């Protein structure tokens, strides 16, 4: 009945996936840029490419180890550059 | 002389689009600004081409007549300027600004 | 404070004009 | 608590491509505004008179204005100068 | 009590693979007398309005515009195919209700379709588009992909 | 123009002390650089001492540590201890299996 007619709006958007954007009728190219940001922050393009071909578990583990090391190495590098800039500012 | 400088300042285009062979892909048509010496060259060549369509055997006479008509408002080179500025307005987004 | 607020005025104006051009894109 | 990441000893401390702020050319922005002014109010419209006057002055002698178009980064000079002092390496 | 099929919105679906681009335009049809049927529970009514039937109207690929073999998966093939779709939506009087765009994968035609819809080619359709979404299908484990190619 | 973007002007709170440097652009840039979600701890249940595994039937709290698509956030982003990250991830996976998240 109408009870099943007036409660479909929330119901429709209650089962969201999180990969949708409400387009800004003024700047429609800014909404596509927002959608692209979601894809990159959920690694959708990377995951899709990584699922095209099978990789042996040992190779997967090697790649995961190297990637983590490079991520951590970059964090250590930036920490040292910040110290350099701070030291330079104070005249060291 | 004041008439000549006014005519050159009104006929010369402020900007002109140029094709830059940047990248293996198609070149980019980016509007470029023009300096006063470059602006005068473009306007003078238009004046000379217009002058050489007149009947006099003497270039000085044809040039004099052409300059007089331009100082009085009538010139066919104002169309050229409008067409160079239209192209640049179209490619306004292609500018780099850095 | 005036010395600082004068430099800040220039930069604000400059950066409120680059935004206008960059946003026009 | 914020995890500090400490690098191993390194042969160098260097930024591959140091970022630099390239200020936008004043004549190019003047041209970008005039072109926009003509796009809305029309070409040669009396509303863009000031833009035309300013553009002519900016480009009168040099089409890109008289600017100090030179800027270099010094991070690599300081990073190499201070690395041995700040890396926290143990004594010999 | 009477079939009252009506269009509620349109779905513009784009599947952008490595070798082709498929663009489907559909209509979300709603029988506005479904709730007037007898022996209909609150669950069946809510379940019918949560997944409304869809009817395909326009189906296009890059080979319908004359692009053949390797050219089908290129940027230019997708841009022109997107234009032909935006035109066929106006030539069929299907630009009255709101359109929802669903993009599926990340081939070279995904950025061509977006450019053709935020540009002159899609200045009529873009005004009706209300929601954009991504429907890329990923697997949580699932079937074994083919072996890596040694090239 | 009588208007400036908020990103180009600093609003000094009321009751606070300031220096002339607080009106400069350096202050604006310095505030952006050192802008961290440090106030989360006081608003972060999982950084308070509660056991995240007691929230497995409360999807609303758990939904604060997943992305828009439901992907559990890395410890680098949540800032939790190893134990709480381990317990929180278990809670979310259990919540997903029960049919609540
Ligand atoms: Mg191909
Ligand atoms: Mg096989």
């Amino acid at each position: 009945a109408e009870i099943a007619r007036s409660s479909v709006e929330n119901a429709q958007m209650r089962f969201n996936s999180g990969k949708s954007i409400i387009v800004n009728k003024n700047n429609p190219a800014e909404s596509f840029k927002r959608l692209n940001r979601i894809m990159f922050e959920n690694n959708i393009p990377g995951d899709k490419r990584s699922q095209r071909f099978y990789m042996k578990p040992g190779k997967v583990a090697e790649l995961k180890r190297s990637q983590r090391h490079r991520k951590e190495f970059m964090m250590g590098f930036k920490r040292l550059i910040e110290i350099v800039k701070d030291a330079k500012r104070k005249g060291y | 002389i004041q008439a000549l400088e006014k005519s050159l300042d009104e006929l010369a285009p402020l900007m002109m689009t140029k094709t830059f062979n940047t990248g293996v892909a198609k070149a980019s048509v980016i509007p470029v600004p023009l300096n006063k010496r470059q602006r005068n060259r473009i306007a003078w060549n238009w004046i000379v081409q217009s002058a050489n369509q007149r009947v006099s055997s003497d270039f000085a006479v044809r040039l004099g007549e052409e300059l007089t008509a331009i100082a009085k408002g009538t010139s066919s080179a104002f169309e050229k300027r409008d067409q160079i500025h239209k192209t640049a307005i179209a490619h306004r987004a292609y500018i780099q600004l850095k | 404070e005036q010395e600082v607020l004068d430099v800040w005025e220039k930069k604000v104006v400059e950066e409120t004009e680059l935004m206008a051009a960059r946003t026009s894109n | 608590k914020p995890p500090v990441y400490r690098l191993p000893p390194l042969p160098r401390l260097k930024v591959k491509k140091p970022i630099i702020r390239q200020e936008a050319n004043k004549c190019l922005v003047l041209m970008s505004n005039l072109l926009q002014c003509w796009s809305s109010y029309g070409h040669m419209s009396p509303k863009c008179a000031g833009l035309v006057t300013e553009l002519k002055s900016c480009t009168s002698e040099s089409a890109l204005g008289k600017r100090n178009n030179v800027q270099k980064s010094n991070i690599n000079y300081h990073a190499a100068r201070l690395y041995d002092r700040i890396n926290g390496k143990p004594h010999d | 009590y009477k079939p009252k099929e009506e269009v509620v919105k349109y779905i513009l679906h784009g599947k952008f693979t490595k070798n082709n681009t498929h663009l489907t335009f559909s209509s979300v049809v709603e029988d506005k007398n479904f709730h007037k049927n007898k022996g209909l529970t609150y669950n069946d009514t809510m379940l019918y309005y949560l997944n409304l039937p869809q009817k395909v109207k326009i189906s296009l690929s890059t080979g319908c515009l004359g692009f053949r073999k390797a050219a089908r998966g290129e940027y230019e093939a997708a841009f022109q195919t997107s234009g032909r779709m935006f035109e066929l939506i106006k030539e069929k009087n299907m630009l009255n209700k709101d359109i929802e765009v669903v993009m599926d994968d990340f081939g070279k035609g995904r950025a061509a379709f977006i450019s053709a819809l935020v540009g002159k080619e899609g200045a009529s359709v873009v005004k009706k588009v209300v929601k954009i979404s991504d429907a890329t299908k990923l697997k949580f484990g699932g079937v074994r992909s083919p072996k890596m190619r040694r090239l | 123009t009588k208007k400036i973007d908020q990103s180009l002007s600093k609003k000094l709170p009321k009751g606070t002390i300031y220096d002339p440097f607080d009106f400069s652009m350096g202050r604006i840039h310095l505030d952006r650089k050192y802008q961290a979600n440090k106030n989360s701890n006081r608003n972060d249940i999982m950084k308070s001492g509660a056991n995240p595994l007691e929230f497995y039937a409360r999807p609303r709290i758990l939904s604060r540590y997943v992305t828009s698509t439901g992907r559990i956030q890395h410890r680098d982003i949540t800032g939790l201890s190893a134990k709480n990250q381990r317990r929180l991830s278990k809670a979310i996976r259990r919540c997903q299996a029960i049919g609540l998240m």
